[PDB]
RNA sequence: GAAGACGGUCGAACUUGACUAUCUAGAGGAAGUAAAAGUCGUAACAAGGUUUCCGUAGGUGAACCUGCGGAAGGAUCAUUA
RNA sequence: UAAAGUUGCUGCAGUUAAAAAGCUCGUAGUUGGAUCUCUCUCGGCCGAAGCGUUUACUUUGAAAAAAUUAGAGUGUUCAAAGCAGGCCGCCUGGAUACCGCAGCUAGGAAUAAUGGAAUAGGACCGCGGUUCUAUUUUGUUG
RNA sequence: ACGGGGAAUCAGGGUUCGAUUCCGGAGAGGGAGCCUGAGAAACGGCUACCACAUCCAAGGAAGGCAGCAGGCGCGCAAAUU
């Protein structure tokens, strides 16, 4: 189930069994690189690169044409932002409803809301200072939580 | 606490004395000399317990100071006087003379040599230092310092000496082939070739040993005296030739005299 | 990077440094003789404990110490003393009643040399058995391993 | 449910020994203040001085006088109501004499339908109550 | 979360060994659960059984023949010596003449006879009859 | 080279200051515990005759009563386009 | 102490019998998914030499007092015991096992672990370019 | 609470005990300080203080059974100068 709420979903994609890229693809490996790279110069996440590759040019799945997963295209050539993508939309979300609750000291649902981003915060800027992605000594503070986005 | 200890009990003696725990509160405590407390045996012991030559300790102190027992070539009149492994014990009065050899169940044996072979022993060198203006020196597990030893003697090694007059005759350099004993452990009294060696720095060697019927057996390098040059003795090995028989074999050979003799 | 920092002059007690010299043949210092010997069982002496400098009484390569007896390892966590670390030695002790283990550990303040420079917290480091070298530190670092997680 | 780990031997020794505490006869023999409110202190038996006899009423199911002494221990000065069991006994007993008492059999538990009292008489002027019950002995003069 | 597949495995044909079904889909695969499954067939208990390669973790899907009472994991795997094995079958197994204990050692998975007879102790993983 | 305060050391002791936990003395005050229909006087157990109980507040000549919120362990598993 | 599976590791219980924290985050602790099958010297099977990624196991081999306990033998008149006992001077015994954990040693590598290349700051090759040279020479030392 | 060897049931696991004859430690009424000696901070050695206590002609002198026996005391609890 959830990390943070009750919910038990089971949503979320199914890979087909078949890795080869399919035949309707005659883009070749080199042609979908040079795409991630004009779609991450837009100022697109991993996520959205593969989600337009798939929605409109027609990609299963980029590691299967390329051989590589689109984050380590991006700094293999070097585009990859500084912090990783979920951390940053964790931390934008906690600032979201950091500011939110500066006018709104009332919503005590926030405060508990806010807890938990922070929480979910913390654990994978921990994951991440352990595997070396983040500097050793990287924190998260509040005063400086709107610094980073 | 408060400077050495003057007693031994009973027993807290070696367990290869083969003390009986009624017959007294004490044990002979061996007095200080070229062998250790736990590894030497009292000539109490063997003059009483094992030759039964005496009843009593009063026995054995008129058998000591009538200059009877000669150990090593030397008239020793202590009753608790530590005789130990090699050790020659003479008797002039009655015409014979022992040699201490561990028996295969760790034990020292009543083993009875010829007047020839009384006149040596083997002593397994224990360190060689040089001193005094350049002089070298040797030291055996039976405390003799020797002095001006052959330059190809090193320390595990056994040399024989003459007992008369304590010079080195010949000695037996420790090397793979050459028969040994041991003399302390599990496998201790047991007899073989020396197969193998460990060297394991800044800790014990570890030295492994067959038999003759090729039972192999490990022990540290402390506990291997080596007797003779390849598989041949030195010296007159035991009734029994160093092989340890499973107790399966002991009891077969047991019923097998038994019913033999009658 | 001068060496007398202490109030008596700091010298290996072994090399003696005040041999006759010829004018004609000597221009700048010319060479200070270093004292170092090789440890037994297998460990090589570091490169900066023979051509270094400092003066380390305790030190297992320069010094007068000797190790003997047991060679152990820990993890280094704390570096705040003068010549001195605390390692961390983790194991685990068996429970009979239950059939289990139970995690245990002990901090042992080993000396640490000059020779190992840029030990970092959380190394792997081997030590060995010498004499008491104060009131608490029993051992000396005879080989630092960098940690798995390092640069 | 509990914890099946290889590393969790001390979070079971650990609660094992919490969750003894929560043991009657554990806390009691444990803890040590059972130990001091005992009249005898650990011990079997004890020796005291009749103070005067009593007779304590029988519990309600059933009607009868139990024939006890007020007896005062000589090692602590304790004051103890000792049960003096069989019939015509208490015609052994004279108020100031030393009489041995031990325990009623339960382990400082009242006994039977006598009230409040976990303690009997066994020795009266160092001859057993038996003895003197049957005419083994006489009481020395 | 789900840890210990083994003992899903288990848990899995001992259920519907009871509701006597003639074959049960164990999910995830492993090789450990692969070798219990094939100790358990050498002596008959099992049959035969497949393995479904989806290209992440297999599934099995295990033919049942009736002949299974019990089978069962142990957790924590305690490490077992020769001369601790006879305590573990009898806390484990109904009798002396039929039960297995599946240790893992390393000379392989196998019974707590061919241990025995391979003079190997290791680690307890289960057990079956 | 034979007695005795003194750059001193180890240091039992000894009075004086706080007034230290295992120990004891009195009329006390509050409470608990053992069977006792103890001088008009019933809270609970049935809808116990005001349904019971929980938390929290008051008040009482006693069980107790009342307000607020809650529970059914309720005396309703249900009440109709 | 057993009975007490009424202290439960084996092996208890927690809706109503005693019992799950009002609820949710959370550090330590505990637990954790699949997945890897002239390197080396005397004579064309040998000691040395091993960073195999340290380990945890498992199985050995040494070292672990005696007495006690288990246990072998031995008619104390039997037994508890003891370490002792016959044959018209000789034969023997005075064993063995176990001795937790932690240290020491040795196969195969199932199974907590630990993952050695990812800004390549990753074997092997030709360059010795100022240096130590079988602790520089190899007719009477240059 | 001296530690250990070890002791009290056998299902397996455990729970208790170990002052006690073997090993190690400590102490000799309580502390402290020493001489001799290879070895003692020794007490069947010494020197003090503290607590007890013996003879005295009242000046002084002499003590250390947790050694074997025996007494008293303490006790539920343990032997022959």
């Amino acid at each position: 189930g959830r990390m943070h709420a009750p919910g038990k979903g089971l949503s979320q994609s199914a890979l087909p069994y078949r890795r080869s890229v399919p035949t309707w693809l005659k883009l070749t490996s080199d042609d979908v690189k040079e795409q991630i790279y004009k779609l991450a110069k837009k100022g697109l996440t991993p996520s959205q690169i593969g989600v337009i590759l798939r929605d409109s040019h027609g990609v299963a799945q980029v590691r299967f044409v390329t051989g590589n997963k689109i984050l380590r295209i991006l700094k293999s050539k070097g585009l990859a932002p500084d912090l990783p993508e979920d951390l940053y939309h964790l931390i934008k979300k906690a600032v979201a409803v950091r500011k939110h609750l500066e006018r709104n000291r009332k919503d005590k649902d926030a405060k508990f809301r806010l807890i938990l981003i922070e929480s979910r915060i913390h654990r994978l800027a921990r994951y991440y200072k352990t595997k070396r992605v983040l500097p050793p000594n990287w924190k998260y503070e509040s005063s400086t939580a709107s610094a980073l986005v | 606490a408060r400077g050495p200890k003057k007693h031994l009990k009973r027993v807290a003696a070696p367990k290869h004395w083969m003390l009986d725990k009624l017959t007294g509160v004490f044990a002979p405590r061996p007095s200080t000399g070229p062998h250790k407390l736990r590894e030497c045996l009292p000539l109490i012991i063997f003059l009483r317990n094992r030759l039964k030559y005496a009843l009593t300790g009063d026995e054995v102190k008129k058998i000591c100071m009538q200059r009877f027992i000669k150990i090593d070539g030397k008239v020793r009149t202590d009753i608790t006087y530590p005789a130990g492994f090699m050790d020659v014990i003479s008797i002039d009065k009655t015409g014979e003379n022992f040699r201490l050899i561990y028996d295969t169940k760790g034990r020292f044996a009543v083993h009875r040599i010829t007047p020839e072979e009384a006149k040596y022993k083997l002593c397994k060198v224990r360190k060689i230092f040089v001193g005094t203006k350049g002089i070298p020196h040797l030291v055996t597990h039976d405390a003799r310092t020797i002095r001006y030893p052959d330059p190809l003697i090193k320390v595990n090694d056994t040399i024989q000496i003459d007992l008369e007059t304590g010079k080195i005759t010949d000695f037996i350099k420790f090397d793979t082939g050459n028969l040994c004993m041991v003399t302390g452990g599990a496998n201790l009294g047991r007899i073989g070739v020396i197969t193998n060696r460990e060297r394991h720095p800044g800790s014990f060697d570890v030295v492994h040993v067959k038999d003759a019927n090729g039972n192999s057996f490990a022990t540290r390098l402390s506990n291997i005296f080596v007797i003779g040059k390849g598989n041949k003795p030195w010296i007159s090995l035991p009734r029994g030739k160093g092989i340890r028989l499973t107790i399966a074999e002991e009891r077969d050979k047991r019923l097998a005299a038994k019913q033999s003799s009658g | 990077a001068d060496i007398q920092t202490e109030r008596a002059y700091q010298k290996q007690p072994t090399i003696f440094q005040n041999k006759k010299r010829v004018l004609l043949g000597e221009t700048g210092k010319e060479k200070l003789p270093r004292y170092y010997k090789n440890i037994g069982l297998g460990f090589k002496t570091p490169k900066e404990a023979i051509e270094g400098t400092y003066i380390d009484k305790k030190c297992p390569f320069t010094g007068n110490v000797s190790i003997r007896g047991r060679i152990l390892s820990g993890v280094v966590t704390k570096m705040k003393m003068q010549r001195t670390i605390v390692i961390r030695r983790d194991y685990l002790h068996y429970i009979r009643k239950y059939n289990r283990f139970e995690k245990r550990h002990k901090n042992m303040s080993v000396h640490l040399s000059p020779c190992f420079r840029d030990v970092q917290i959380g190394d792997i480091v081997t030590v060995g058995e010498c004499r008491p070298l104060s009131k608490t530190v029993r051992f000396n670092v005879l080989k630092v391993t960098k940690a798995a997680g390092t640069k | 449910g509990k914890c099946r780990g290889l590393r969790t031997a001390r979070k079971l020794r650990s609660h094992r020994r919490d969750q003894k505490w929560h043991d009657k006869q554990y806390k009691k023999a444990h803890l040590g203040t059972a130990l001091k409110a005992n009249p005898f202190g650990g011990a079997s038996h004890a020796k005291g001085i009749v103070l005067e006899k009593v007779g304590v009423e029988a519990k309600q199911p059933n009607s009868a006088i139990r024939k006890c002494v007020r007896v005062q221990l000589i090692k602590n000065g304790k004051k103890i109501t000792a049960f003096v069991p069989n019939d015509g006994c208490l015609n052994f007993i004279e108020e100031n004499d030393e009489v041995l008492v031990a325990g009623f059999g339960r382990k400082g538990h009242a006994v039977g339908d006598i009230p409040g009292v976990r303690f009997k008489v066994v020795k009266v002027a160092n001859v057993s109550l038996l003895a003197l019950y049957k005419g083994k002995k006489e009481r020395p003069r | 979360v789900r840890m210990n597949v083994l003992a899903d495995a288990l848990k899995s044909i001992n259920n519907a060994e009871k509701r006597g079904k003639r074959q049960v889909l164990i999910r995830p695969c492993s090789k450990v659960i692969v070798r219990f499954l094939t100790v358990m067939m050498k002596h008959g208990y099992i049959g035969e059984f497949e393995i479904i390669d989806d290209h992440r973790a297999g599934k099995i899907v295990v033919n049942l023949t009736g002949r299974l009472n019990k089978c069962g994991v142990i957790s924590p795997r305690f490490d077992v010596q020769l001369k601790d094995l006879e305590k573990w079958q009898n806390n484990l197994l109904p009798s002396r003449q039929f039960g297995f204990i599946v240790l893992t050692t390393s000379a392989g998975i196998m019974d707590h006879e061919e241990a025995r007879r391979k003079h190997t102790g290791g680690k307890i993983l289960g057990f079956f009859f």
